């Protein structure tokens, strides 16, 4: 590692292990960066030697991977936990962690009521969540002009192989209603995967 | 991995073959001589014949095969 | 020689060096550790407090440290880190003195002189609170509890600790309600809300099966008699060369025991604590099956722990052979109770048991052991802080800021001592100010500002005022909602006053061979 | 001035996001405040001239990674 | 466990194997022919015009060659032929494109060119097929 | 056993059950499924791979609607919501000063990594991604509004902000309010250890 070598046990006693953590922290999030977004590259990843996996999902990547540090460890949970949430935000949560844990300690070390420092990274989430609750500015399937038609049409524009999104804007409208199953909190939303869908050559 | 290719690769081959054959110039006809071959049996094998010599004891070569 | 000189310094080397990174103390500070051990491992470690107990440090001055940590727990229930955070505080001052060249035994009693007046300055900053008072008991435990892993259940946990004490406590002023008196008994299932405060003796043992006696008129006692039978306690002449000889003793074995367990229930036994001793059997598996037919609570080879509480609380005595009937020296028990809550756990409750006026048994329940242990550890510091109030009446601060309050003072006290020790004690008298920064220390970058000013802040807060370590800002730490009974902190000096002074004694080294 | 470059400068950022008149550090007083009414007073031209040279050499030398020398 | 590789370094390692594999068999494939002769550690000679026969008999490098055996199979899986074509053909586009294009800096149109270079085949073939 | 009788309990009730073989595939098409409402959308394509092609294009027209039907409140997917929030939260840090101008700004500066990396993942010249978004993001527009007086959107398969405000490749407020805290967590998550030691 770095600095003092005098004690084993992953005790580098401060900034060394802290940096050896930010190193490990900046080490793990790297695959995610190249894998971030659908434009994230697709990683063929050797499982043993000839055993491999081709995956652009960092969480899936992480799951094959092992954690060689608490820095390596604490992210591979929260990333797979945000993966455990949905799978939207897997790569998202990963990266920003590596930056903030050289950011977090620097303030919370100085104590002076040591409790509330990282809440500066929390109240920001609140501050963000509020604003994040405020954004219909982009991404509206809540209502479009044709609503779920155009919402799916622009979504069939979001995934578009052709002029599909003409009937296929309507199918997705047909699809959500094709499925009728008990959904809770009162949802007329019904699961979109179970939709009976057939392929015709 | 480790790959010998093209012009320089065939050299060792033609170096072996031409290098391996020139010893048999001691053979083929009465002015040539029987060539002594020995094995792990220690048997002195006197043949001006190529085959006898060739298939018993030799130096490792890709051309030797 | 140089060895006595160096080994002390080498003892001063290791122990001090450990006690420093031993201070991230408390806080959400410093980055989490796996530990690859001395002989190797990967040990994921957290919370230096347990880490202190976990700590294996092996070196002549390292071993006293793990001790030093564990003592303040059993001394207080708190301050486990705090005894070590002032340990390296003492370990520094010695150097400058030995660097000044001052004699270590002259340095030695300086620790006493530091411990002697130090506790009084602590006694001065001690805000005395009633040890039998529900509120002081509630409030002091509440500060621990609100800082414990359950601050919610703390509301239910504190009155339990308050009532656990006040039952067990000697009336009015008392140094009482030990952690030996209190018997903390886990119960699988239930809830933390269902954590139960029982005044009496509840033995945590798992009662045989269920549907057994929950009824009244128990007789519980540790019985060292065994149930005889053929091929159990009773003689046989028959070697088995055949299958029938194998079966014959068994047919007489289970029947005779079946009539022995009657004598047990005939004794009035709704419980027995079976001797851990056996011959071939003692109480057999069918025997217990037969005792439980008669609703005798049995746990085969009962844990040695519940053996003692029933002898400690009830005063249980050895009992005569069941063919001799009994001495009725089974302890006095009016209830054999097996509680099942969350449908989980088998818990013997002996209530109406002979009790001194002490031995509360807090029954700790939860949907999980982890659920169980949260409050269990929390109610412990609810017990201990109150127990610390009981053992010593005061509310001081927690967190170690009042150490600086002793520090400004004890400096001058040395300056008044006007001895060579006035240099010895004073060198530490200020050196005790180190902790509040070293709590904070182990996390981040851009370090310096808070560290020096902390001791400065309190120094500018002078003797009466200072900065709260937990809550921040300058306000007298003794009463904050950062508080401790003074018993917590004074023992930290005591423990460290000595084990550190014990190093001053070491000349050279030996190894018993 | 005995301050926290970490903590203080943001306070003055804050006190230029809250104040913003002169609010700034006094090494003299060892505090932070409006320096003009903390009376710390210098012409702006030197500061103008500070700017002029500030970016100047800055933008200047960064235009040279391509450097030539001829001790010969 | 966790391992990270990056940039040209692997993609150059991608360039190497398949391209180096693409050498002898391109000379082998077609009426103009050669032989790829594996040297066994004992001196054992194995000469074929199928590199995938030779590739297996010795270490298959991970970055290019592990996928090339399978795209060797896939072609021979499908039509029943063509292990020796796809490898040199993929070795072609693998060779000169990325570094050059990554020195022109983008992964995107590189990948996108494969498409529109692929259909021009489909386009000009079936016209002159 | 096939010897079993049949009773009408296993009979489905419909206006009519009529056999329509279409595509040279006969299906059982139940007209008026009575005990619930039912539909199935068959996909006409050149081949079933061509049908595999649009079917998957349909699925991210689905979950987005679903995730919207899950939460009416949403965001544009990607770190573009940061690009607004970040400088805003760095501003939201500014007047805080002291510790607090650091954290919330040291927070919001660490946000920027996600989309820009995602940008260059699309080779979008991450300078562009910030140039477009946080330009529109202002004090002029601090405003997500419900609408665009600024563009807070980022298309993920594009890596570049586009004009799609309905697109199915975005994400609602659901996964994004989560990813924030988990990100704040790892700042804390490693920090709980008190003291330090070593074992033998």
């Amino acid at each position: 590692m770095e600095g003092p070598l005098s004690v084993f046990g992953d005790r580098s006693t401060g900034e060394t292990i802290r940096s050896q953590n930010v190193m490990a922290a900046a080490s793990i999030a790297n695959i995610v960066k190249s894998s971030l977004g659908p434009v994230g590259l697709d990683k063929m990843l050797v499982d043993d030697i000839g055993d491999v996996t081709i995956t652009n999902d960092g969480a899936t990547i992480l799951k094959l991977l092992e954690v060689e540090h608490p820095a390596a460890k604490v992210l591979c949970e929260l990333a797979d936990l945000q993966d455990k949430e949905v799978g939207d935000g897997t790569t998202s949560v990963v990266i920003i962690a590596a930056e903030l844990l050289k950011n977090a300690d620097e303030l919370v070390k100085q104590k002076i009521h040591p409790t509330s420092v990282i809440s500066g990274y929390r109240l920001a989430c609140k501050e963000a969540v509020r604003y994040i609750n405020e954004n219909l500015i982009v991404n509206t399937d809540e209502l479009g002009r044709d609503c779920l038609i155009n919402a799916a049409k622009t979504s069939m524009s979001s995934k578009i192989i052709g002029i599909n999104g003409d009937f296929f804007a309507n199918m997705v409208v047909d699809a959500v209603l094709a499925i009728k199953y008990t959904d809770i909190r009162g949802q007329p939303r019904y699961p979109v995967n179970s939709v009976n869908i057939l392929k015709a050559h | 991995a480790e790959v010998a290719r093209a012009q320089a690769a065939l050299a060792v081959n033609i170096s072996a073959a031409r290098g391996l054959q020139d010893v048999l110039r001691t053979n083929l006809g009465p002015k040539g001589t029987m060539k002594m071959l020995v094995s792990g049996a220690g048997d002195i094998k006197l043949t001006k014949d190529g085959n006898v010599l060739l298939h018993e004891m030799q130096i490792q070569h890709p051309t030797a095969s | 020689r140089d060895k006595p000189a160096q080994i002390r310094f080498s003892n001063i080397s290791a122990a001090k060096a450990v006690a420093d990174a031993i201070r991230t103390s408390l806080g959400p500070k410093g980055m989490d550790k796996m530990i690859q051990d001395g002989k190797g491992d990967v040990t994921i470690t957290n919370d230096g407090a347990t880490i202190l107990k976990q700590m294996q440090v092996l070196h002549p001055a390292a071993r006293m440290l793990v001790e030093l940590s564990k003592a303040q727990d059993i001394e207080a229930g708190d301050g486990t880190t705090s005894v070590v955070i002032i340990a390296g505080s003492l370990l520094d001052s010695c150097t400058k003195l030995l660097q000044k060249g001052i004699h270590p035994t002259i340095i030695s009693e300086s620790f006493q002189k530091a411990l002697e007046k130090g506790i009084e300055i602590l006694t001065d900053m001690s805000r005395p609170v009633e040890l039998s008072d529900r509120e002081t008991l509630l409030n002091s435990a509440t500060t621990s509890l609100n800082s414990k892993v359950v601050s919610q259940y703390s509301s239910l946990l504190s009155p339990m600790s308050v009532n656990a004490v006040m039952k067990v406590i000697d009336p009015a002023t008392a140094t009482s309600v030990d952690l030996r008196d209190i018997k903390i008994v886990k119960k699988l299932g239930g809830t933390i809300d269902d954590c139960e405060l029982v005044e009496g003796l509840v033995l945590t043992q798992k009662v045989s099966n269920s549907g057994i006696t929950r009824v009244e008129k128990a007789k519980i006692g540790l019985i060292q008699f065994c149930l005889s039978a053929p091929k159990t306690d009773m003689d046989n002449q028959i070697v088995v060369s055949d299958y029938a000889q194998m079966d014959r003793v068994l047919r007489e074995e289970r029947a005779y025991i079946l009539n022995l367990v009657k004598q047990i229930k005939k004794t009035g036994c709704n419980v027995l604590l079976i001797q851990k001793s056996i011959l071939r059997d003692a109480l057999s598996d069918l025997a217990l099956h037969f005792l439980n037919k008669m609703k005798i609570m049995v746990i085969k080879d009962i844990e040695r722990e519940d053996i003692e509480f029933i002898c400690k609380t009830i005063g249980t005595k050895p009992v005569a052979h069941i063919d001799q009937f009994t001495a009725d020296m089974l302890g006095s028990a009016e209830l054999a109770e097996e509680v099942n809550l969350n449908g989980s756990g088998k818990l013997l409750k002996i209530t109406g048991c002979a009790s001194p006026g002490k031995t509360v048994t807090i029954v700790v329940r939860g949907s999980n052991k982890l659920v169980i242990e949260e409050a269990e550890r929390s109610i412990h510091d609810a017990l201990c802080v109150i127990r610390c109030l009981v053992k010593k009446r005061a509310l001081i601060a927690g967190g170690g800021a009042p150490e600086i309050e002793l520090a400004l003072r004890l400096t001058e006290y040395s300056r008044t001592l006007s001895g060579m020790e006035s240099y010895c004690v004073r060198a530490f008298a200020d050196a005790m100010e180190v902790i509040p920064s070293t709590l904070a220390e182990n996390a981040g970058l851009n370090p310096i500002s808070t560290v020096t000013e902390l001791r400065n802040r309190h120094a500018q807060g002078e003797k009466t005022a200072g900065i709260n370590v937990r809550k921040g800002g300058i306000s007298n730490i003794l009463e904050e909602l950062v508080v401790q009974p003074l018993l917590v902190s004074v023992s930290a000096l005591t423990l460290a006053t000595e084990t550190v002074r014990s190093i001053l004694k070491i000349d050279d080294v030996v190894n018993t061979r | 001035a005995g301050f926290d470059a970490t903590n203080i400068l943001n306070k003055l950022r804050a006190r230029h996001a809250q104040g913003g008149t002169w609010y700034g550090v006094d090494i003299n007083n060892e505090d932070i405040a409006d320096n003009f009414e903390a009376f710390v007073w210098e012409p702006a031209m030197v500061r103008i001239n500070a700017l002029t040279a500030a970016s100047e050499a800055a933008c200047l030398i960064v235009s040279v990674d391509e450097t030539i020398k001829n001790p010969r | 466990n966790t391992k990270r590789e990056s940039g040209r370094k692997v993609q150059s390692g991608n360039i190497n194997a398949a391209k180096t594999i693409a050498d002898i068999i391109r000379t082998c494939l077609g009426p103009k022919s050669m032989m790829k002769m594996l040297l066994d550690p004992m001196g054992g000679i194995v000469m074929t015009n199928d590199g995938n026969a030779i590739l297996r008999e010795i270490q298959v490098q991970h970055p290019a060659a592990k996928s090339m055996i399978e795209i060797s199979r896939t072609q021979d899986e499908e039509v029943g032929d063509g292990t020796t074509s796809v490898i040199i053909l993929a070795g072609e586009m693998l060779s000169v494109a990325e570094h050059f294009l990554e020195q022109q800096m983008h992964p995107t149109v590189v990948i996108s060119a494969y498409r529109k270079a692929l259909d021009d085949m489909i386009s000009t073939l079936k016209k002159i097929s | 056993e096939g010897e079993e009788t049949f009773e009408a309990a296993m009979l489905g009730q419909a206006e009519e059950v009529v056999q329509e073989r279409i595509c040279d595939d006969e299906l059982i098409l139940i007209k008026n499924t009575k005990a619930r409402t039912s539909a199935s959308i068959i996909l006409r394509g050149a081949n079933d791979f061509m049908c595999d092609e649009m079917e998957r294009s349909l699925h991210d027209a689905l979950c987005v609607v679903k995730r919207v039907l899950e939460s009416k409140s949403v965001v544009p997917g990607g770190g573009a919501v940061e690009a607004a929030l970040s400088i805003y939260l760095e501003n939201y840090a500014t007047s805080m000063g002291s510790r607090e101008q650091l954290a919330i700004a040291e927070f919001a500066r660490s946000l920027l990594v996600i989309p820009n990396t995602l940008a260059v993942n699309a080779a979008q010249d991450s300078t562009d991604l910030v140039a477009k978004l946080r330009a529109f993001h202002n004090e002029a527009q601090v405003n997500p509004e419900r609408k665009n007086l600024k563009w807070i959107g980022l298309d993920l398969s594009n890596g570049k902000p586009r004009d799609n405000k309905q697109a199915g490749v975005f994400e609602p407020t659901i996964v994004k309010v989560k990813s924030l805290k988990f990100a704040t967590e790892a700042a804390i998550t490693i920090l709980r250890i008190d003291d330090l030691i070593k074992l033998h």
